C-alpha cells in the first residue's frame, strides 16, 4: 500500500516505542510501588 | 595403530552430547522466549548465547575435518521440517543419525558440499518462524569455520554466507517490524557476523562498498528499530575508519545521540578506547586522559586475552603527554610485560630530564612504533620533555643562571633558554621573574592561595560522585 | 485502585471498594472480586460493610456459574447476620447485599451505560446518593431507580 | 567475556618509582661514592 503496509510500521513503531518507554516508566512505578507497600508496613 | 586406533572412538561422542543438546535446550528454550516475554527482550538465553558461541569457540568449535562430527553441519540446518507439530518427528530424526554413527562410520561432507546445505533451509520450505534461529543453525558451523584460514575456495563461500545471511536479513527488515524482538537477538548475530565480515575482509581487501551497505544499515536502524545494534555498527565503523584516513575524527559528532543505553556494558567502554585515541589526535589530553582510564576500569575481568593490555598501552600515552605520569608497573602483567619492554624504557626515559636519553630511545626502539603507529606522540612528547626538567629545575632552585642552566639540559645556547621560560610563563609553567641584564633568572614561592581553589574544585566531583554512588545503590536496591 | 485498598486508613479503603463496587457492577470482572476478598477480612469494622455492598454489585443477576465466590459470599452475608459477637454495623449491610443480589426477584439489574451510548441519569443519580445511607436512612430509597429491567419483549406492535 | 574486541588482539610499586630513579641514575653507589674522595 505504501501508505500504509509500511507506513503502519511506522505508525504502530510508534505502539512499541510507547510501550517500551513505558515498561521503563512501569518498572519506574513498580520499583516505586515496593516504596509505598513497604512505607504502608 | 590399535592404541590410536581405540582412541579415536571415545572424542566424538563428547560434543554429539553437548553440542546436541546446547542449542537444542539454548536454541530451543529461546524459541519458546521468542514467542512471548519477548521482554525486553529477554531472552536471557541470548547471554547464554553469547556464553554458547565463546563456549565452542575454545572447545569443540565446529570442524576440522576430524572425520566423525563434520556432519553436524549438514545435520542442524537441515529438516526445519516444517510447522511446529512437524518439527517433532525432524527432532526425533536428529537423534537416528546418533545411531546410524554409532553403527557405520560418519560421513563427512564440507567446503563444497556446504552450497547446498546452506540453500537447505531455503529448500525445507521453511522454518518457517524464527530467522534468528536459522541463522544461528547457519552461522554456527560458518563462525568458528573462519578459524580454518585457508584462504582457498571457501572464502567465496564465506562471501556466498554473507550473501544467504543477507537474504535472512532481507527477511529480517520486512518481516515484523512491531515489536519485532527477533531485531533484537538478532542485533548480537549482525554484530558478530559485521565483524566477521571486517575479520574476512581484513585476509582479501578493505570493504569500500561494505561500508556503503553498512551505513544503510546503520542510519536505518535510527529511528525506527535500534535496539543495542547502532552502538555496535558505530563500533564497525569506528574500527577500521580508526586505521583508514581520514575525517572520521568529526564524525563522531554528528552520530551522536551519545548513543544511549551504554551496551553491551564493556562494549561501550572499548568504544571510549577508540574515539580515546581519536580525540588524543587533537591533542586535548584532560578529555582523552577520562576516556583512557575509564575503558580499563570499565572492563572486567578478563582472560581474554592481550587487547585489554594493549588498550593499557595506549592508556598512560596521554598521560605522559600531560607530564604527570604514574609508575606504570602496578598494572604489571607477566604476559603484558614482555610487550612493554622497549615501550617501558620509553616512558622511563620521558621522566627523566635528559633530552639526549630520550633522543636516544627514539632511534633504538622506533622499529616497534612502526607497527604501533604511535609515531603521532613522538614529536610532541619533546615539549613535555623540557617542561618537566624546567619544572624541575624550577621548583629546585631559588635564583638559576640562563647560561649555566643550557648544559645541564642539552640546550646548546644562550638564545633558547630565553624561549622556554618565556612560553613557560606563557603557559603558567612557572611564576619566576626573570631580569635580563647578564642576564640571570630569579624564582619566587608563592602560596596560601593554595587550598581556597583547588580542594573545592576536587570536592565539586567528590561529593557528586558520592551521590551518584547513593542514586546507583538505591536504584538496584528497590528491584525487591 | 488495588494500591488504594491497601490504604493504612478504613475510610480510603472504604472509598477504594465502592469503586469497584459501583463501576465494575454493570460487568462479571473477577479481578475486583479479586480484591475485595481481604477487604471484609479487614479488623476495621465499616470496610468489612463497605466489601459486603461493593461484592452484591459485582453479583447482580450473576448466579455461581459465572464467578465461583457466588456461594463463597452468600453463606458470608447470613454467618455475619447470625453471630452476636459481630458489630450491629458490618451486619447491617449484610442483609443489605441479600437484599442487592436479589433485587426485583433476581429479574432486574443496576445499568449506568445503555447499549446506545449514553449514561442513564435515574440510575447514576439514585446511586450516588445512595453512596452515603448513614447520614439520611431514607437515601437508601433512592436506589431503587438504579434497577433496570433485563428482558427479552417481543410486542410486534400496538397492543 | 571473551565476546567482542578483545579476541582481535603497601605496596613496594610506590617505592619502586623512586627505585627507577635510582636504577638511571646514579647507579647504587658504592665505587663511584668512595672513588670520590681521592679525587679531590
Amino acid at each position: 500500500l505504501e501508505e500504509g503496509k509500511a507506513g503502519s510500521g511506522l505508525r504502530q513503531y510508534y505502539l512499541s516505542k510507547i510501550e517500551e518507554l513505558q515498561l521503563i516508566v512501569n518498572d519506574k512505578s513498580q520499583n516505586l510501588r515496593r516504596l509505598q507497600a513497604q512505607r504502608n508496613e | 595403530p590399535p592404541g590410536g586406533g581405540e582412541q579415536e572412538p571415545p572424542p566424538p561422542p563428547a560434543p554429539q552430547d553437548v553440542e546436541m543438546k546446547e542449542e537444542a535446550a539454548t536454541g530451543g528454550g529461546s524459541t519458546g522466549e521468542a514467542d512471548g516475554k519477548t521482554a525486553a527482550a529477554a531472552a536471557e538465553h541470548s547471554q547464554r548465547e553469547l556464553d554458547t558461541v565463546t563456549l565452542e569457540d575454545i572447545k569443540e568449535h565446529v570442524k576440522q575435518l576430524e572425520k566423525a562430527v563434520s556432519g553436524k553441519e549438514p545435520r542442524f540446518v537441515l529438516r526445519a521440517l516444517r510447522m511446529l507439530p512437524s518439527t517433532s518427528r525432524r527432532l526425533n530424526h536428529y537423534v537416528l543419525y546418533k545411531a546410524v554413527q554409532g553403527f557405520f562410520t560418519s560421513n563427512n561432507a564440507t567446503r563444497d558440499f556446504l552450497l547446498p546445505f546452506l540453500e537447505e533451509p531455503m529448500d525445507t520450505e521453511a522454518d518457517l518462524q524464527f530467522r534468528p534461529r536459522t541463522g544461528k543453525a547457519a552461522s554456527t558451523p560458518l563462525l568458528p569455520e573462519v578459524e580454518a584460514y585457508l584462504q582457498l575456495l571457501v572464502v567465496i563461500f564465506m562471501m556466498n554466507s554473507k550473501r544467504y545471511k543477507e537474504a535472512q536479513k532481507i527477511s529480517d527488515d520486512l518481516m515484523q517490524k512491531i515489536s519485532t524482538q527477533n531485531r533484537r537477538a538478532l542485533d548480537l548475530v549482525a554484530a558478530k557476523c559485521y565483524y566477521y565480515h571486517a575479520r574476512v575482509y581484513e585476509f582479501l581487501d578493505k570493504l569500500d562498498v561494505v561500508r556503503s551497505f553498512l551505513h544503510a544499515r546503520l542510519r536505518t536502524a535510527t529511528l525506527r528499530h535500534d535496539a543495542d545494534g547502532q552502538a555496535t555498527l558505530l563500533n564497525l565503523l569506528l574500527r577500521n575508519y580508526l586505521h583508514y584516513s581520514l575525517y572520521d575524527q568529526a564524525e563522531k559528532l554528528v552520530s551522536k545521540s551519545v548513543f544511549p543505553e551504554q551496551a553491551n556494558n564493556n562494549e561501550w567502554a572499548r568504544y571510549l578506547y577508540y574515539t580515546g585515541r581519536i580525540k588524543a589526535i587533537q591533542l586535548e589530553y584532560s578529555e582523552a586522559r577520562r576516556t583512557m582510564t575509564n575503558a580499563l576500569r570499565k572492563a572486567p575481568q578478563h582472560t581474554a586475552v592481550g587487547f585489554k593490555q594493549t588498550v593499557h598501552k595506549l592508556l598512560i600515552v596521554v598521560e605522559l603527554l600531560l607530564g604527570e605520569i604514574p609508575d606504570r608497573l602496578q598494572f604489571r602483567q607477566p604476559s603484558l610485560k614482555r610487550s612493554l619492554m622497549p615501550y617501558f624504557l620509553l616512558t622511563q626515559a620521558v621522566r627523566t630530564g635528559n633530552l639526549a636519553k630520550f633522543n636516544q630511545v627514539l632511534d633504538q626502539f622506533g622499529e616497534k612504533f612502526q607497527a604501533d603507529g604511535t609515531y603521532t606522540l613522538i614529536i610532541r612528547l619533546r615539549h613535555n620533555v623540557i617542561k618537566t626538567g624546567v619544572r624541575m629545575i624550577s621548583l629546585s632552585y631559588s635564583r638559576i643562571s640562563l647560561a649555566d642552566i643550557a648544559q645541564k639540559l642539552q640546550l646548546d645556547s644562550p638564545e633558547d633558554a630565553e624561549f622556554i621560560v618565556a612560553k613557560a610563563i606563557r603557559d603558567g609553567v612557572i611564576e619566576a621573574s626573570i631580569n635580563h641584564e647578564k642576564g640571570y633568572v630569579q624564582s619566587k614561592e608563592m602560596i596560601d592561595i593554595y587550598s581556597t581553589r583547588e580542594p573545592q574544585l576536587a570536592f565539586h566531583q567528590r561529593i557528586s560522585f558520592c551521590l551518584d554512588i547513593h542514586n546507583m545503590s538505591v536504584k538496584a536496591m528497590r528491584f525487591p | 485502585v488495588s494500591l488504594l485498598s491497601e490504604s493504612y486508613n478504613p475510610h480510603v479503603r472504604y472509598g477504594a471498594a465502592m469503586a469497584l463496587g459501583i463501576c465494575c457492577a454493570g460487568t462479571g470482572n473477577k479481578e475486583a472480586i479479586n480484591l475485595l476478598e481481604p477487604m471484609t477480612n479487614d479488623p476495621v469494622n465499616y470496610v468489612r460493610q463497605g466489601a459486603l455492598i461493593a461484592s452484591a454489585l459485582i453479583m447482580i443477576q450473576q448466579t455461581e456459574i459465572t464467578c465461583p465466590k457466588v456461594n463463597q459470599f452468600r453463606q458470608l452475608y447470613s454467618k455475619v447476620i447470625n453471630d452476636k459477637h459481630d458489630d450491629v454495623m458490618a451486619k447491617f449491610g449484610a442483609i443489605l447485599a441479600q437484599g442487592i443480589l436479589d433485587a426485583g426477584g433476581h429479574n432486574v439489574t443496576i445499568s449506568l451505560q445503555s447499549r446506545t451510548g449514553h449514561t442513564h441519569m435515574p440510575s447514576v443519580v439514585g446511586v450516588l446518593v445512595f453512596t452515603q445511607f448513614w447520614f439520611w436512612f431514607p437515601l437508601s430509597h433512592f436506589l431503587s431507580l438504579a434497577y433496570t429491567p433485563t428482558c427479552v419483549i417481543g410486542l410486534n406492535k400496538d397492543l | 567475556m571473551s565476546e567482542k574486541k578483545q579476541p582481535v588482539d603497601e605496596d613496594n610499586w610506590d617505592d619502586d618509582n623512586v627505585e627507577d630513579d635510582f636504577s638511571n641514575q646514579l647507579r647504587a653507589e658504592l665505587e663511584k661514592h668512595g672513588y670520590k674522595m681521592e679525587t679531590s
